[PDB]
C-alpha cells in the first residue's frame, strides 16, 4: 500500500492610492 | 554407492509426522505533515500642508 498527497495554496493582494489637491487664489479690479 | 546408497538404517521408528506452520507479519507506517504560513503588511499615511 502506498499513498501520498500534496496541497498548495498561495494568495496575493496589493493596493495603492495617491491624491493631489492644490489651490491658488490671488487678489491684490483683479481676482483669481 | 549410487545403487545402494551412501548410508543404511540402523534403528528408528515407524510413526507419522504432522507439521503445520502459521506465520503472519504486519507493518503499518503513516506520516502526516501540514505546514501553513501567512504574512500581511499594510502601511499608509497622508500629509497635509496648506
Amino acid at each position: 500500500e502506498e499513498q501520498i498527497e500534496a496541497f498548495k495554496s498561495i494568495i496575493q493582494e496589493k493596493t495603492s492610492n495617491f491624491n493631489a489637491a492644490i489651490s491658488l487664489k490671488f487678489t491684490p479690479s483683479l481676482h483669481g | 554407492i549410487n545403487d545402494y546408497g551412501t548410508h543404511y538404517i540402523t534403528s528408528g521408528s515407524m510413526g507419522g509426522i504432522y507439521e503445520y506452520i502459521l506465520v503472519i507479519d504486519k507493518a503499518k507506517m503513516e506520516s502526516l505533515g501540514i505546514t501553513s504560513r501567512d504574512i500581511t503588511t499594510c502601511f499608509g499615511g497622508s500629509l497635509g500642508i496648506q
